[PDB]
């Protein structure tokens, strides 16, 4: 409605509820968020083929 | 004619009792003229009282309908070009500019093609082309298959060795061909063409 | 008129967001430890050179096997490439030129493709007939689509212009799921190795995490002020890179709601334009504006290597599901395999 | 394609039909019959010389004989004349124009000339009202008895008005003819008349009766120009009377012998 | 016969002209100066060979942004080269042969042609599928078109045949302005950077400044005795050099209304086909029907160089909007990039 | 009026304005406007790609 600028209100609305939610959403500290990645990447370093070299006969690429 | 509500066109020999308010819907055109009992315009005779329109019946049908009911039809089996000069002796901008309209129309439709033909140009080495030509997408025509000369192995079983060039005919009337502005569209049309 | 408590009460909650994030700041580690786990120099090799494009490579997009990639040229045909042997399954033609996103199904059963046609195609790739048929034509939308990811074999997230980025369903060709939190064009997106959060980068610059199932934005992600070019998430669905017109790419953090890291240097002035992670999530793969693209070592938020090769810009970057070896779809007309 | 033999006669018979219309007849002609004649020689393309024989027949058509039956007039009032004469044309020129539309819509716009209507009007302004005999006997004649009228008679007003808008419209967009004729002449003439008539009437009678006789001659000037001058002309003359009687001898009202506004 | 004195007041007020055009004569100050920037002999190279034409290229006008050249073949055909790659970024076919104007509008979103064929075309180059497709077809002129300019990209100027510069809206189609009053045949025209005059040399030797909102011709110029090839204004929309099928090209005045300076010289005796300004404006770049062009110091009146690199006639000549390099549009088939 | 050579007066009517403007437009010394050009060409005869030579990494035709 052009009353409210076009309904304006509505996408303000809109823009407080976001907020709202993300609010709502708890923080994880960064420390903590980051150690979980090494975690994971010390766990999948040896699965991963672009930093661990694996022989021709072993990708699909040279045999 | 001019005495009564109703007037009687002899057109072409045939005779159209029409009511006067349709066919004064211009106030430039002949018929208008026609409408007033003024003495410049006099082409009813008496033994007949039905006013002479020097043109034929055949394409005054189309007119009559556009002044009956707003937007006229003009069949393929009756000359754009009869409706046309019809338009010009009765004096109707309007008219002559929906004649140029239908004659637009008709040449797109007949002359091109509703939706025009789409093509492209896949490029398949010469061990994929059975596959590919066969299993190439329904919905499509096959146009060209071009070889690529070659300093590799003489010219074949190079990487690029040929040009399958198809087609795709639209021939849906209604859907014609869309057209809409996007700025962000317009730049990455601008950045992929150069 | 009323607008002016509401904004007031956004304005205040944005104060309220970033200062929860702030006191989330809690300095990364791993940026501290970048002297642990070094990767060395890793250059890698071009084992396979699918070059038989002729046009702009815009999207390249991996199957579920590791082995079929389906890669969609400017001139609007998708080439289905068999990387094991650089055989082209398919070489499809499109209806409509300027084809920017190439979706590949999780069964290999269908393919997706859209451009500035506002109208997506779902090509039904698995039939008795042998060739390649239509199966859907997705409309609705008025903008030009950016990217679109298969959740199902029925259902397809379509992110495109118009500020939209609606689940669609694909039998019916109705919308499934509107988004219109944006104010941007939606022009990146991407999903979760769980399939239940798609975020999706806009010209707002704004990283929107957003919820499948309700059609509620589930956080929305702010470090850039550039179009954000490329998403992809980390291999945990728990953090995703992002990069965007500017130079630098930036690490995001759902847990963390922020910026976790940037990914930056004096070295570089082109823009990156897709982003990847290995299958530790480690290698940050950033193809850029410049004909050659780069590896770094996201844990340390330094460069682990440069990906060479090409004589114009990277235009897409993916890696293998199995993480043996990344294609560098170019805008040159060659898609090569890095290993 | 050969068109050329009946088009050779319908020259002289299109030729024939304009000069009988423009002498107004149309009880014996046919609109049918010059549409078509004048439609064949046009599809044709004909279009200049077409063009050129209506531009000469018009202005042979209005100097032979139209001027000659407005300067005739000595017995009969010359604005009745005029306006007979000028009902005439444009009786002729609706018709004509009319008739040529084909050529007013597709030769003028490869050419960029002028249509029928406002080159004939144009015609007619050059060769009648611009005209030197008649532009001088019109003057005299409209001065004299709007001059009677203001001083005091009963008149043919319909005949001022006749003249004048035909002069206000024979100038199409602006009001050239009409401005240079004679409304800025009885302009002059009405500025000098109400000096004359204020001197005479301010020294004659009290200030109360003279204010009475003011807002009555302002009422008269209305009067006249709903029924005598032109209602677009009737701005100035009003003011006319009031720049002239009041707003330059405002010391004459407000002092006087025995009256005035200090009485 | 009344016409007689209305030719004495016109011959009179000519007259008139002459003398005061004679009173504000006098010294040259660039014709006595010859020790400010004496331009030498300067030299160029063709940089680019932008082969690919089959046809004599009979016009070429460069673009706004001096990268894309639009270059209209005899045979007809638009090939809208990119002039660092030498690469076709269009080549379109021509709806009727014997094109002999191409302009091009300053967004390059529209382009326009003419031929013997008396139809003014205007393709719409951007549009959503990226197919060329024509926008609006101009007709109402009876005469063939000599030349067309964009004086907005829907406001176009088509100096044709049988006198007329008629001007249009482009999307109306309609001939919002009429221009007439020319009596030969109008065969040039030419923009002012001011975009507000624009000039019409014809076959009567005369190059009419136009005053192009009113419709009325602003000044008169007449200082050739042959039909005019080819006007270019100066940089500062004041002044335009004017090659005809003489020898002689003259330097026309706008404040001054006379010849500011001829350029001459006993081994030219081909018309000048093609006149350009260098962005300074020092140099005056002409095309000859010698398939050699030159370059006239604009303000020394003597040849500041050579241009050749062809076999045939240079039939159009245009130097970058930056004034970077030279265009050399010739009936060769080819057009030389000069640096 | 055709009968006056087919209308001519309005040729030498559009004539005689084309003159009167053109009497009507100032006359400028040929050194007033020869300096006025020279400064204005002299002005950018410093930043001319032809006049004035260009590295061959700066022009887009020789990299």
């Amino acid at each position: 409605m052009a009353s409210n600028n076009t309904a304006s209100i509505a996408q303000a609305r809109k823009l407080v509820e976001q907020l709202k939610m993300e609010a709502n959403i708890d923080r994880i500290k960064v420390s903590k968020a980051a150690a979980d990645l090494m975690a994971y990447c010390e766990a999948h370093a040896k699965e991963d083929p672009l930093l661990t070299p694996v022989p021709a006969s072993e990708n699909p690429f040279r045999e | 004619g001019s005495v009564s509500k109703w007037v009687r066109l002899n057109v072409g020999g045939t005779y159209f009792l029409t009511t006067r308010q349709t066919l004064c819907r211009d106030p430039k055109s002949f018929l208008y003229r026609l409408c007033q009992a003024d003495p410049d315009l006099d082409s009813d005779k008496d033994e007949t009282g039905a006013y002479l329109i020097d043109r034929d019946p055949t394409y005054f049908g189309p007119v009559l309908n556009y002044l009956r009911h707003g937007k006229l039809v003009i069949n393929k089996d009756l000359a754009e070009e009869g409706v046309l000069e019809e338009a010009e002796f009765y004096n109707i901008t309007s008219l002559i500019k929906l004649v140029k309209d239908k004659i637009r129309e008709r040449d797109s439709k007949t002359s091109q093609v509703p939706v025009k033909h789409v093509y492209r140009v896949l490029q398949c080495q010469e061990e994929e082309l059975t596959q590919m030509v066969s299993t190439m997408s329904d919905g499509w025509k096959f146009e060209q298959l071009v070889s690529i000369g070659s300093s590799y192995n003489y010219g074949n079983e190079d990487q690029a060795e040929f040009l399958c060039v198809v087609s795709k005919e639209l021939h849906n009337t209604p859907y014609g061909t869309a057209s809409e502005p996007s700025e962000k569209a317009k730049i990455l049309q601008e950045r992929g063409s150069r | 008129s009323e607008l002016d408590q509401l904004r007031q009460e956004a304005e205040q909650l944005k104060n309220q967001i970033r200062d929860a994030r702030k006191a989330c700041a809690d300095a990364t580690l791993s940026q501290i430890t970048n002297n642990i786990d070094p990767v060395g120099r890793i250059q890698m090799r071009t084992r396979r050179t699918l070059r038989g494009h002729l046009a702009k490579i815009y999207a390249m997009h991996w199957g579920t096997d590791s082995r079929l990639l389906v890669s969609a040229s400017q001139d609007g045909k998708l080439i289905i490439w068999d990387s094991y042997t650089t055989n082209k399954v398919h070489a499809i033609p499109l209806r409509s030129s300027w084809v920017m996103t190439c979706a590949y199904a999780p069964s290999g059963n269908y393919v997706a493709c859209g451009g500035l046609d506002n109208i997506c195609s779902i090509y039904n790739l698995k039939t008795r007939e042998g060739n390649v048929r239509v199966s859907r034509e997705l409309a609705g939308h008025t903008g030009y689509l950016s990217c679109c990811r298969f959740l199902d074999d029925n259902q397809i997230v379509t992110s495109s212009g118009d500020t939209t980025c609606a689940l669609w369903d694909i039998e019916t060709g109705q919308q499934t799921t509107t988004f219109t939190g944006h104010t941007g064009d939606v022009m990146s997106l991407s999903l979760a190795p769980d399939t239940r959060l798609f975020v999706s980068g806009a010209c707002d610059a704004s990283a929107k995490l957003w919820d499948v199932r309700e059609g509620m934005c589930r956080q929305t992600f702010t470090g850039h002020e550039s179009d954000i070019n490329a998403i992809c998430f980390f291999p945990n669905g728990n953090a995703f890179a992002t990069g965007s017109d500017d130079a630098t790419c930036r690490l995001f953090d759902l847990r963390a709601d922020q910026e976790l890291m940037t990914y930056s240097h004096d070295n570089i002035i082109c823009g990156i334009t897709s982003v990847s992670f290995s299958k530790s999530g480690r290698l940050l793969l950033a193809g850029y504006d410049d004909f050659n693209c780069n590896v770094w070592d996201a844990l340390k938020a330094d460069r682990a290597g440069v990906l060479a090769g090409h004589d114009n810009r990277v235009s897409c970057l993916g890696v293998t599901d199995d993480g043996m070896a990344v294609a560098t779809g170019s805008w040159d007309s060659f898609l090569k395999i890095w290993n | 394609t050969m068109d050329e033999k009946y088009v050779n006669s319908i020259w002289d018979l299109l030729k024939n039909a304009i000069q009988e219309i423009q002498r107004k007849n149309n009880s014996g002609l046919s609109f049918e019959e010059l549409y078509r004649n004048a439609y064949t020689m046009v599809l044709h393309k004909h279009g200049e010389k077409l063009y050129t024989g209506l531009r000469e027949v018009v202005t042979e058509h209005l100097i032979n004989k139209v001027r000659e039956d407005v300067l005739n007039s000595l017995n009969n009032n010359f604005l009745q004349t005029l306006n007979q004469a000028w009902n005439d044309h444009q009786t002729a020129m609706v018709m004509i124009r009319d008739i040529l539309m084909y050529m007013d819509r597709v030769y003028v716009q490869q050419n960029n000339v002028e249509n029928v209507y406002n080159l004939g009007l144009i015609i007619f302004r050059d060769q009648v009202v611009r005209y030197g005999c008649i532009r001088d006997h019109l003057r005299q004649t409209l001065l004299d008895m709007i001059a009677r009228e203001r001083k005091g008679e009963v008149v043919d007003r319909g005949a001022i008005r006749n003249a004048c808008q035909m002069l206000m419209i024979l100038g199409l967009e602006g009001r050239s003819v009409y401005e240079e004729d004679f409304e800025a002449p009885f302009l002059e003439m009405s500025a000098e008349f109400f000096q004359m008539e204020s001197q005479k009437f301010l020294a004659e009678n009290s200030a109360s009766v003279y204010i009475k006789k003011v807002e009555a001659r302002i009422n008269e000037e209305i009067e006249r120009v709903m029924h005598c001058l032109d209602k677009s002309t009737e701005e100035p003359i009003v003011k006319v009377v009031e720049r002239e009687l009041i707003s330059k001898h405002m010391k004459t009202i407000v002092e006087m012998e025995n009256s005035g506004l200090v009485h």
